[PDB]
């Protein structure tokens, strides 16, 4: 099994920024596609933006400009500058990591989603 | 508990333990069923138990569809032998077999306890509401994909009537799905997984193409002073393993063209490295000769253009070399592959062109135009261009060898121990890349 562990959040101000690392642990070989969800207590779960494997990537109209993700496709691990930030973005941070091709050298190895636990971001 | 599956593989398969312990794992998340499995082994015959034994232990009937009949009728006989309720539906087997079988379906516990289907017969409209009984009568344990791989345009045999298949598992959702197939890029595994509609997660056993004994490295024509002397010490090199026993072993050499493989043969004879031609150009007689003295190491070493075709793999193959860049990567590897069958060390080299690369490049190039006159742009068409792409890359790119042709096949990162040029010598590796570099043109 995997472990997708997030980081990097917490309280800031209008206009502000911060940035946010989601961390796959395990015996992993590609992830088709890692994408940031974000969990806005009294709201909607909205989708934010995403990486494909290869390096393709998509953004949430709303947050577009002031977003941007990346992989450090060595360090396995993603990242989510989030500057000019907002209130509205005040929220629980997210990764889905859909088709998480994971694999062994004894050649045991499966094909699953696996869902990180989320961190917490505030803004006046 | 396990001990189910141990006394019934020795009491029905009459086997004392399992062929490798990949294939005991491989079984055993099949007989829990909470998973749909997908299973990349080789022609070694550990594959099929992996939903043969399940079935059995299941308790309801399972489906095995199979592209062609060949394959079913070798198993279906042997499975017969070891006193197993087996039922092959092959249009092969008579209109009247066939009304028999079609009703054993039909009544509720039912003699059949493994149906091989083909994939046309499975698609077809006047299979379909037997097929829809068993479904809604709890009666389908198993439904099983052999050449799974025909699913995926990336494949050779791609076969759409295996697209209604994928329908077809979520219409059985309480029967749990087993994909298989000999080989298969991660692109064609990925394919399989959406176009069968698995349930993540799937439970993979795919054996890894790295090999232990066998010692990857590449050369440059363009950086070496005598090529043909560099080729014959190599050859001597992987030969006669053992001083005190001389000359030991045998071993390949391959040429994308008829006429550079003869040149290479006498090139290595002259030299002392006793050596035979080999090709599709020659006469049949011609061939089967060579090979004879090949086969009995009356002639230690052979040279077979892009057509030995594993006529023989043999034990104590120590080297395999290409005087030219395969047609693709898989090419390279089972080419390679060839080599080292005994386990004890064995050396794999190819000598890279940009001279080579490029004569290959209009080559492919040419004879696919040749095919979207005669058909038209398809997704294969760029394939083919990708598959060798895949192996210039491999040379041309500093790396522990065994792992990128681990990467094309979808294998994790294997345990070198210092075995190949990258791994050995990471410098040497550098030292002939910024040589090429500078001999670029
Ligand atoms: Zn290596």
């Amino acid at each position: 099994q995997v472990q997708l562990v997030e980081n990097g959040g917490g309280c800031v101000q209008a206009g502000g920024s911060l940035r946010l690392s989601c961390a796959a642990s395990g015996s992993i070989f590609s992830i088709n596609r890692m994408t940031w969800y974000r969990q806005a207590p009294g709201k909607e779960r909205e989708w934010v933006a995403a990486i494909t494997s290869g390096g393709s990537t998509n953004y949430a109209d709303s947050v577009k400009g002031r977003f941007t993700i990346s992989r450090d496709s060595a360090k396995g691990t993603v990242y989510l500058y989030m500057n000019s930030l907002k209130p509205e973005d005040t929220a629980v941070y997210y990764c889905e990591a859909y088709g998480t091709y994971t694999l062994a050298p004894t050649g045991e190895g499966e094909y699953d989603d696996y869902w990180g636990q989320g961190t917490q971001v505030t803004v006046s | 508990p396990e001990r189910r599956v141990r006394s019934t593989l020795k009491k029905v398969f009459g086997f004392d333990s399992f062929k490798t312990p990949l294939q005991e794992s491989a079984t055993m998340a099949v007989v829990k069923g909470n998973k749909d499995v997908f299973v990349c082994m080789p022609t070694g015959a550990g594959k099929s138990l992996c939903y043969q034994l399940p079935a059995l232990l299941a308790k309801g009937i399972t489906i095995v569809v199979s592209p062609l009949i060949a394959l079913i009728q070798d198993q279906v006989d042997h499975l017969l032998t070891l006193k197993v309720r087996v039922s092959s539906l092959n249009s092969k087997l008579s209109a009247q077999e066939r009304k028999e079988l079609l009703a054993d379906l039909e009544r509720e516990k039912p003699q059949t306890k493994i149906l091989y289907i083909t994939p046309e017969m499975a698609a077809s409209s006047s299979f379909q509401p037997t097929l829809n009984s068993l479904v809604s009568r709890h009666l389908l344990s198993y439904l099983v994909v052999d050449e799974a791989h025909c699913v995926s345009q990336w494949g050779h045999d791609f076969r759409p009537d295996y697209l209604r298949l994928g329908a077809l598992r979520s219409r059985l959702g309480h029967a749990p799905c087993v994909a298989l197939t000999a080989t298969a890029t991660p692109q064609v595994q990925e394919d399989v997984f959406a176009a069968l509609h698995l349930k993540k997660p799937v439970a993979i056993f795919k054996t890894p193409c790295f090999r232990a004994n066998l010692f990857y490295d590449v050369q440059f024509k363009e950086l070496i002073s005598d090529p043909y002397g560099n080729l014959k010490d190599f050859c001597l090199k992987a030969l006669g393993q053992e001083a005190d026993k001389g000359l030991s072993g045998c071993g390949i050499v391959y040429c994308r063209t008829r006429e550079a493989c003869e040149q290479l043969a006498i090139e290595l004879s002259c030299r002392g490295v006793n050596a035979k031609a080999y090709h599709a150009g020659l006469k049949a007689s011609e061939r089967t000769l060579v090979q004879n003295d090949w086969m009995e190491e009356k002639v230690p070493v052979i040279v077979a253009t892009i057509s030995f075709g594993m006529g023989v793999d043999k034990a104590n193959v120590r080297f395999v070399a290409h005087w030219n860049i395969a047609k693709s990567m898989a090419g390279y590897y089972q080419e390679s592959g060839r080599a080292g069958r005994d386990g004890k060390p064995s050396w794999c080299r190819l000598y890279y062109s940009r001279n080579d690369r490029d004569q290959v490049s209009f080559l492919i190039r040419k004879e696919v135009a040749k095919l979207q006159e005669k058909r038209g742009n398809k997704a294969s068409d760029k394939a083919t261009i990708m598959a060798f792409d895949a192996l210039v890359t491999f040379c041309e790119e500093l790396g522990c060898r065994h792992a990128a042709i681990a990467k094309y096949f979808g294998d994790a990162l294997p345990a070198c121990a210092k075995g190949c040029d990258h791994c050995q010598n990471p410098t040497a590796v550098r030292r002939r890349l910024e040589a090429l570099e500078r001999s670029s043109s």
